[PDB]
């Protein structure tokens, strides 16, 4: 039973709960009864960037990247409702928490990669005729990906979207089409895919742990420039409980 | 310009009667509202939430309304949200709440009336500086 | 335009501290001999030759 | 080709009204008897498909029907925009005075 | 100088269009800021045309 001060400045706040090894049983589900997920944590532990090929008809692959803005990744105090379907499938959807983190990744040759990692408005789904959560139980599903920056973000010469100067100001008589794309701030909202994959499971006290991959554009900077694009894999933990 | 009798007569009640306050009083509310009201309410704006001020439309659509002077001793007595929905004296200096808010332990009606009345009348005085905000300094 | 960089890969040293290597892999670690571990070496190599000359 | 959505929003009646679907929620300090109340539930059930659905809100009293009916001409509905919706904006736009 | 002469021109029955067409494109070029002298830069080098350009 750790305290604030136990844990402050370790790195462990930074990291979701893990779950025995013993913890291999199965969680009954009431199709009668109501759930909800009181606390889902989603600890990265790799991000990938897919290259961005030359020929544009190669095989392109996803690599390592470093990681510099620190122990700031992890999603948690996740909350959502947990419905029980027709055809026996479970169905999270998450209702709030702290479910984005900006981070930066960096490439080889100093490429640094921006994204917001995150699982808005997540909407996941077991198998049908799940009657237990079980090590074989696996969550697959959608979010959402707004802007890494919202409306009001300013770039280094004012410009912005909600709020700013709509031009290039220190090139008063440059012609603006050339600088359109760099004038006109565009607020994204794309789509992210994840899956889950249950690797423990205690019974008794409904929390389960496995692991997971996302997928998800990163930052475009409001429009400027082309995302790219990002694979995270990690480990998550779930508190399951009746609601 | 002068601080005249006239701009130092303000709404009483919501039903049109004035009442015209002394130098001695106007000096007493700007005092008073130092005292008790500025730390959060200088200038007319209101730091811990910006998005109400205390210009005189702003407390005229407030409800009940507060651009009187029953209104503004009635809100230093019971504040409440501007729909007028909650009583808010827990988080708000009031006579109710003076035992958690004690510098509203010694104000007297009197004082009520006073720094009342220099909400209105300041505004007569410094206009849009009145809960304008930086912008307007 | 490549000059010394195809000599430093000749004789076995292909990696970037930055990361990257000239065979084109990611994620690898040169060690202190990367190409800017070499080019900083000889730096150094150069400003210790000129206090020797100077002492001689 | 390249739009500023909030300048374009500004030509609709968005730029006219308190949009139910979109406005930050300071707003409703425009009128009588909106904020905070209202405000909160009308903004927290948001979007609505026309004004007269705010009147739908489950759980409102005779008095704040009133209110609202009374202010349906001061409201208006557009589409979504991500961009003001987006960032929890709606509660907090960065804004002071 | 350039109102005078469009407002003679109305006054003497030409259209708005007439009017302005009037105007000597030298004497509109003077009622332009980028020939201001009070408006360069001690290290932004050349000729005028080198900044807002060429004018056609
Ligand atoms: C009376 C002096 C004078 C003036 C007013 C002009 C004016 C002009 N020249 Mg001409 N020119 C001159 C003499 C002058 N010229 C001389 C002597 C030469 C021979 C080099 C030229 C050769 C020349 C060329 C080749 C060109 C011009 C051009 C021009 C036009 C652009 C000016 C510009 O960009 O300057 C920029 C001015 C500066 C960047 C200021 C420099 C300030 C110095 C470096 C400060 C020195 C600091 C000092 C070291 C401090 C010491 C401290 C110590 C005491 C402790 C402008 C109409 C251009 C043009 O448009 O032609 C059609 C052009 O191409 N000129
Ligand atoms: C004998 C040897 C002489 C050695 C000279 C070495 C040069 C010294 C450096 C001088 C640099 C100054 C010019 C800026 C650099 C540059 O690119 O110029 C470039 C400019 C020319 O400008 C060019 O013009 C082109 C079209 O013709 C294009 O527009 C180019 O883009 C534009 O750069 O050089 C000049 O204009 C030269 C004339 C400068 C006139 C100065 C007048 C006022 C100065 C008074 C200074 C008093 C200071 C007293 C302090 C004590
Ligand atoms: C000093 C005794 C004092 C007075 C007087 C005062 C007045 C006042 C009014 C009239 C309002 C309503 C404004 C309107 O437009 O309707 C109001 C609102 C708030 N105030 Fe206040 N206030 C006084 C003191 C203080 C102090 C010391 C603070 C800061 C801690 C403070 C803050 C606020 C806040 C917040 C509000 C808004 C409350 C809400 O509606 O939710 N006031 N004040
Ligand atoms: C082993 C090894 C190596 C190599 C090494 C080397 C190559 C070294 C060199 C070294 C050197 C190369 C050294 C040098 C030194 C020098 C010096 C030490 C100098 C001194 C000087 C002086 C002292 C001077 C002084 C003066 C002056 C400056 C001025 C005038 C006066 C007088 C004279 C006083 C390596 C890396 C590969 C790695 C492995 C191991
Ligand atoms: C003598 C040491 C000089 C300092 C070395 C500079 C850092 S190393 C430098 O890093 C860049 C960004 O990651 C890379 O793009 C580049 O390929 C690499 O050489
Ligand atoms: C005073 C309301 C009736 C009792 C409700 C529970 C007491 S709550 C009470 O609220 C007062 C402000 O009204 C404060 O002065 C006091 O400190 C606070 O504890
Ligand atoms: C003057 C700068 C000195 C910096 C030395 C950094 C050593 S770094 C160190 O070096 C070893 C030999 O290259 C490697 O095998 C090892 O993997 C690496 O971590
Ligand atoms: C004169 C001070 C220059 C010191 C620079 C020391 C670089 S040291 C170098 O750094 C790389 C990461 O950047 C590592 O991959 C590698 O193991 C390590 O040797
Ligand atoms: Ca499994
Ligand atoms: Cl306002």
């Amino acid at each position: 039973t750790l305290t604030y001060d136990d844990i402050v400045g370790t790195g462990l706040a930074n990291k979701c709960p893990t779950l025995d090894d013993t913890a291999r049983g199965a969680y009954p589900i009431d199709s009668s009864q109501t759930y909800r997920i009181a606390r889902l944590c989603l600890q990265p532990t790799t991000f990938l960037v897919k290259e961005e090929p030359k020929n544009k008809r190669q095989e392109a692959e996803f690599v390592p990247t470093k990681l510099v803005t620190r122990e700031t990744t992890s999603l948690d105090q996740i909350q959502g409702e947990l419905k029980v379907n027709s055809d026996g499938s479970l169905t999270f959807v998450e209702e709030d928490g702290i479910d984005f983190q900006p981070v930066t990744v960096q490439m080889a040759g100093g490429e640094r990669i921006p994204l917001l990692f995150t699982v808005k408005n997540l909407v996941a789904s077991t198998q049908p005729n799940v009657t237990s959560i079980t090590t074989s139980t696996d969550f697959k599903g959608e979010f959402n990906v707004p802007s890494y920056r919202t409306a009001n973000f300013l770039d280094p010469k004012g410009r912005g979207l909600a709020s700013g100067y709509d031009s290039a100001i220190a090139l008063p008589q440059a012609k603006e089409e050339e600088l359109a794309r760099a004038n006109v701030k565009r607020f994204s909202l794309t789509k992210g895919q994840i899956s889950l994959n249950v690797a423990k499971v205690d019974g008794r006290t409904g929390e389960i742990a496995g692991t997971f991959e996302s997928e998800q554009l990163s930052d475009d900077d409001m429009g400027a420039h082309e995302p790219h694009e990002v694979k995270i894999q990690g480990v998550f933990y779930a508190s399951i409980e009746p609601a | 310009a002068e601080l005249t009798p006239e701009v130092l007569t303000v709404p009483l009640n919501s039903e049109g009667k004035t009442i015209t306050l002394t130098e001695k009083q106007y000096l007493e509310g700007k005092r008073l509202f130092q005292y008790a009201c500025a730390s959060c309410h200088v200038g007319g704006i209101t730091k811990t939430n910006p998005s109400l001020d205390l210009r005189t439309e702003t407390l005229a659509l407030a409800t009940p309304p507060r651009d009187n002077i029953e209104g503004l001793v009635d809100y230093m007595k019971n504040p409440t949200t501007y729909d007028g929905e909650q009583e808010i004296a827990e988080v708000h200096p009031s006579l109710r709440s003076a035992d958690i808010f004690p510098k509203m332990r010694n104000l007297t009606e009197k004082d009520l009336v006073a720094i009342a009345g220099h909400i209105l009348v300041e505004p007569k005085i410094l206009g849009d500086k009145w809960g304008g905000g930086k912008v307007y300094y | 335009g490549m000059f010394v960089l195809p000599f430093m890969a000749r004789l076995g040293v292909t990696g970037s501290w930055s990361g990257w290597s000239i065979t084109g892999e990611t994620g690898i670690d040169p060690g202190f001999w990367s190409f800017e571990g070499v080019a900083l070496a000889h730096i150094v190599l150069s400003g210790l030759l000129f206090l020797a000359a100077c002492w001689h | 080709e390249l739009v500023n959505v909030v300048d374009e929003k500004l030509g609709t009646a968005y730029g006219e009204k308190i949009d139910l679907n979109n406005t930050n929620i300071a707003a409703f300090i425009q009128y009588r008897g909106l904020y905070p109340t209202l405000a909160k539930l009308i903004v927290k059930n948001a979007p609505y498909e026309s004004v007269e659905d705010v009147l739908n809100i489950p759980g409102l009293t005779e008095r704040q029907k009133q209110i609202l009916r009374e202010n349906l001409e001061h409201f208006t509905v557009t589409e979504v925009e991500t961009a003001l919706v987006e960032g929890g904006d709606r509660y907090n736009n960065g804004l002071y005075k | 100088e350039i109102n005078r002469r469009v407002q003679a021109s109305l006054a003497s029955g030409a259209t708005l269009e007439e009017a302005w067409s009037a105007i000597p494109e030298k004497l509109a070029f003077y009622d332009y800021i980028g020939n201001n002298p009070a408006k360069g830069g001690l290290f932004r080098t050349g000729p005028m045309n080198k900044g807002d350009g060429i004018a056609q």
